[PDB]
């Protein structure tokens, strides 16, 4: 099964995705 | 400045394992001189600055514009400068919730941040400068005053 | 230990209860962590006799001062139990001035 | 599995539903992590279950928590490993044991009730 | 033993999760520096 | 005389103690002085009639 | 009266300990071994348990004689030892050798200078067959829990394996005893366990941070005491978590070879040497070279807060202006060439007084506004 | 007539603690002499030591 | 001073002025030898890897190079010529030769001073930059 990720990397993915657009 | 603090160091550091210098019997001599003069002249102690004083915010007032002093003749500013003049304008700002502040320092603080030395020199001597965290230098200010 | 075990139980049911929570902190809790205890019994808002249990707490630490503090509390109407007076009297009759 | 010195330890059918459980009161501010925070709540009386994990080497650093949840008629329950419950409690560090503390008016008191009712008839 | 990997959805091993997590997440521009 | 060769070898290269915030500060920038003096100093130049 | 009855019991049982731990130095040349450290720990808990309520008794008693004493020695055993020895006459602090190997000499002269003025009046003959009963006693009780502390540190070689490497024997049954037993302290967290026998020390005038606050029995532990004064806090979080991860396995007795210990204590060992290593090496940037002609800069709500706050206030830049030929009295006696100008000058200027600006208030920062937060 | 001027040599360096805090909670509650003498206690602290 | 770059005869002076266009060349001329010359071959050092950027620092010792003495009057114990893109940048001070710093001074921030001010003239396209500090004096009082 899955895990879930923590809210540190939850804004760290949100941020790379966003500077990646 | 570097001489002076090793020599500073040695003596602390001789204190410290030689404790107190002074002896119980003139330490005893000393306290009950004291206490025999106040007695003497029925000196009522001096309380803590109580939550509800009619002269709480005139003591603040006179303690922040002593501080601000150092400031009135200035040009430019540096960080711990600015930062400064905003403890002491917020302080103004809203002086209820800073004697809040200074009367929990007064009654529960005993830890404090270590405290800048530097010396002035008149060429005869040097005048040691201390410099004090910027938010105690104001409780410290309202103090005095008090 | 089952003694420990029934507290613990009787905590669990009802935590609200005075008598339950007031007799916990004196009479399970060890000295070490009973302060703990009094706090967690205090975060229940009614004090029957529970104040008196922070009364003794306080007697058992050999705070004179808090003791009387509490005690004057105690005797109040929270407290209005006959066995807060009796500890005020009995505080005041092993006070260190008795004045 | 790994430990034979595992009670009440739990399979990967109820596993997902305790970690969504303990997601959903890492939202909330609902559990304290970590053994040393457990056994705290354990103390104070305010834990209503603790999670840990069959793979801390040194189980006995955490088979202590069992016994105090007994001594406080608390549930208790294993899982298969340390790195999920650690991540699932909002952390990403390795965690082995983690609590769920009380709430007055709790959105989770159905959910965390059900997970107590399913851990006590998992002991034998 | 088998998880998911929550940023790519494919299985990965479980001993691997924490530094996969950890580097998966590899910030792009820290290469140029 | 009697050090070993690969003692010499062995030497530490030895390094700063302080931080990045403290070898390297970023530039302080140099503000005026709020205006508020301007205008205290001669209020306090006023005084009254009685 | 009725503390002294009550001790008897526990005189008795310490009485068949004493024989016990006698005969187990005979017996170690059905009852067996781990039991006479289990019942020898008990009875330690008693003794202290008798101990805190004699020490309260004397504190009582004494109170007549000197109020103020209890507040300024806050350990039992030093309290009891000094009631013993300054009597109901306090003439007998002055050069006094026994009171030095009981009280720091800070102390000693806070006590003495409080004796100087003092409120009690002497006790009766009656007083003085109650307090120094009760001191010899509770001297008896000390002899018997360190004449019990001795065999217990003996002792851990077998019954804690894991804690008694990590720390030491000594502190390690300086810290079980006091916990309540190996069993008590598995379940106490480690936070708890950096404040065993955490004496609240009175400060005698001086910083908390000088008289160390919040330390336990593991802060004075050799281990930690070998690192600089500034690690050792450091140091005692670290020392006291391994210090219940080996308590946790001892208390159910695995690794009696001591595998989980000798590895904590690698783990300590490696924290340790990596808090001391040297610091790397730092590279001296050089200074940036001087600009070139221009350079393409942004604008918007940022730049033009930048602009208000560095702007020329008219406040500020009438004060610029300095008229001409118009001798003005010389204002800030403590630093004359502080004039004003045209600011509150009858030479020029507008009619109005020139309203202050509200985009140049001193403002504090983020961080020590946060600062500001957390300590409120 | 006989007339000294001197000055108490050392002064400040001279002031211990303790006694201070003893003498200074003749005049004053205990707390805040206790805030004055933990204040003067404290590190001082030059460019680097 | 013995930890700067030296330079051994002729034409490795001249290469280094020349082997150079973004930077400036400061020699110091002079014996390393010299209590004048170590007094701020020492600054010199101090400052080496500061000014790294718009500034390169050699040594010469003028009896190993006895090619620049008589047309740079090389005769004070002490020396320092700059140099940029092959074009001595002449200086102006508060002394009458405004072609040198034929004194050793003491502190590290005036020399930084006087380099920094030589690149921003050079580079603007001067062959006399002005120094910021006097020295028709000692300012000793």
């Amino acid at each position: 099964l899955g895990v879930y990720l923590t809210k540190k990397e939850q804004k760290k993915l949100r941020r790379q995705t966003r500077r990646e657009a | 400045t570097r001489l002076y603090l090793k020599a500073e160091q040695e003596r602390q550091h001789n204190y410290l394992k030689d404790g107190p210098y002074i002896t119980a019997e003139e330490a005893v001599a000393v306290y009950t001189t004291t206490v025999h003069w106040l007695e003497s002249r029925r000196f009522s102690p001096i309380p803590f600055p109580p939550l509800s004083y009619k002269h709480d915010t005139k003591l603040l007032i006179l303690a922040l514009e002593r501080l601000k002093e150092a400031y009135s003749v200035k040009s430019r500013l540096n960080q711990s400068q600015r930062e400064e003049l905003g403890l002491i304008e917020q302080a103004y700002d809203n002086p209820h919730e800073a004697l809040s502040r200074i009367k929990r320092h007064l009654l529960t603080q005993r830890a404090f941040k270590e405290v800048g030395i530097e010396f002035m020199d008149l060429y005869s001597h040097l005048v040691p400068v201390y410099d004090v965290e910027p938010l105690e230098k104001i409780t410290d200010a309202y103090l005095d005053q008090y | 230990n089952i003694a420990n075990t029934l507290m613990a139980k009787a905590l669990q049911e009802c935590p609200n209860s005075g008598i339950l929570w007031s007799e916990a902190i004196f009479l399970e809790a060890r000295p070490q962590r009973r302060t703990k205890s009094v706090d967690a019994l205090k975060k229940c808002e009614h004090d029957p006799h529970v104040l008196l249990a922070v009364a003794k707490l306080f007697w058992s630490q050999r705070k004179i001062t808090k003791a009387r503090e509490w005690f004057h509390r105690t005797v109040k109407i929270d407290s209005d139990l006959g066995d807060a007076w009796a500890f005020f009297y009995k505080f005041e009759l092993q006070h260190g001035t008795e004045e | 599995d790994v430990n034979p010195k595992a009670y009440p330890l739990a399979d990967a059918h109820l596993t997902k539903k305790l970690l969504d459980l303990v997601q959903q009161s890492c939202n909330y501010k609902q559990l304290r992590k970590g053994a040393n925070e457990a056994t705290k709540t354990l103390n104070r009386g305010i834990s209503e279950f603790i999670v840990m994990a069959a793979d801390a080497e040194p189980l006995e650093i955490i088979l202590h928590l069992p016994l105090l949840c007994e001594d406080k008629n608390v549930p208790y329950v294993f899982v298969r490993s340390k790195q999920a419950l650690g991540r699932a409690c909002g952390v990403s560090r390795p965690v082995i044991a983690c609590s769920v503390t009380i709430k007055e008016g709790s959105q989770l008191k159905q959910q965390i009730q059900s997970i107590q009712q399913s851990i006590e008839r998992l002991l034998v | 033993e088998y998880l998911v990997s929550p940023i790519t959805g494919e299985k990965i091993p479980a001993s691997k999760m924490q530094e996969h997590m950890r580097i998966g997440l590899l910030d792009p521009r820290w290469l140029e520096q | 005389a009697e050090v070993t060769e690969e003692e010499w070898l062995s030497i530490p290269e030895v390094g700063d103690a302080r931080n990045k915030r403290q070898r390297n500060p970023r530039y302080e920038k140099l503000t005026p002085v709020p205006d508020s003096f301007f205008a205290k100093h001669l209020q306090t130049g006023e005084n009254h009639t009685s | 009266a009725k503390l002294w009855d009550s001790k008897m019991f526990a005189e008795i049982m310490m009485k068949i300990e004493e024989y016990i731990s006698k005969q187990a130095k005979a017996s170690e040349v059905a009852a067996p071994e781990y039991r006479v450290i289990v019942d020898a720990n008990n009875l330690t808990v008693e003794i202290e348990n008798e101990l805190n309520i004699i020490h309260k008794f004397i504190r009582d008693k004494y109170s007549k004689r000197f109020p103020e004493l209890e507040s300024l020695v806050p350990n039992a055993l030093d309290y009891i030892r000094t009631v013993k020895e300054l009597g109901n006459s306090l003439d007998k602090c002055k050069n006094n050798e026994n009171l030095q190997q009981i009280l720091t000499n800070a102390t000693i002269m806070v006590v003495s200078v409080t004796a100087s003025t003092t409120q009690g009046q002497q006790l009766s003959e009656e007083e003085l067959e109650r307090l120094e009963e009760a001191c010899d006693m509770a001297l008896e009780l000390n002899a018997s829990k360190h004449r019990i502390y001795e065999y217990v540190e003996s002792r851990m070689s077998f019954i804690a394996p894991n804690l008694s490497i990590i720390i030491g024997a000594s502190t390690a049954a300086k810290i079980m005893g006091v916990a309540g037993g190996l069993t008590n302290l598995s379940k106490m967290p480690a936070c708890n366990i950096m404040l065993l026998g955490a004496q609240r020390k009175t400060l005698s005038g001086f910083s908390s941070t000088s008289v160390l606050p919040h330390t336990g029995y593991i802060y004075h532990s050799d281990i930690v005491q070998s690192l600089p004064p500034d690690l050792r806090r450091k140091a005692a979080r670290l020392v006291a978590a391994k210090c219940t991860l080996a308590a946790r396995v001892d208390s159910f007795h695995e690794s009696t070879e001591g595998k989980v210990g000798y590895e904590l204590k690698d783990e300590i060992e490696r924290k340790f040497d990596k808090w001391q290593e040297p610091p790397p090496v730092k590279q001296v940037k050089p200074l940036p070279a001087p600009l070139d002609g221009q350079r393409k800069k942004r604008g918007g709500r940022r730049y033009r807060k930048m602009k208000e706050r560095l702007g020329l206030t008219e406040i500020r830049k009438q004060a610029n202006r300095m008229s001409f030929g118009e001798i003005e009295e010389d204002a800030y006696q403590e630093d004359l060439g502080f004039s004003l100008g045209h600011l509150g000058k009858s030479g020029s200027g507008r009619v109005r007084q020139t309203q202050v600006n509200e985009a140049t208030k001193a403002r504090i920062s983020k961080t020590l506004q946060r600062t500001l937060q957390k300590q409120s | 007539n006989v007339m000294l001027e001197s000055r108490f040599e050392k002064m400040y360096e001279k002031i211990d603690l303790t006694l201070l805090n003893r003498l200074l909670r003749l005049i004053v509650d205990h707390n805040i002499a206790d805030y004055m003498t933990a204040k003067n206690n404290v590190v001082i602290n030059y460019k680097d030591m | 001073s013995y930890m700067l770059p030296h330079l051994h005869n002729g034409w490795q002076v001249d290469q280094a002025i020349l082997s150079e266009e973004d930077r400036v060349v400061v020699i110091r001329f002079g014996h390393d030898w010299d209590p004048t010359c170590m007094k701020m071959d020492e600054v010199l050092y101090s400052i080496a890897e500061k000014v790294k950027n718009f500034a390169v620092i050699y040594l010469v010792d003028i009896t190993e190079v006895p090619d620049f003495n008589k047309m740079y009057e090389l005769y004070d114990p002490c020396t320092v010529m700059f140099f940029f893109r092959n074009k001595h940048i002449m200086i102006d001070l508060g002394t009458g030769n405004n072609n040198k710093i034929n004194w050793a001074m003491e502190d590290k921030q005036e020399m930084v001073d006087i380099i920094e001010t030589v690149y921003r003239g050079a580079r603007k396209g001067r062959g006399l930059v002005v120094s910021p500090k006097d020295y028709s004096t000692k300012y000793r009082y």
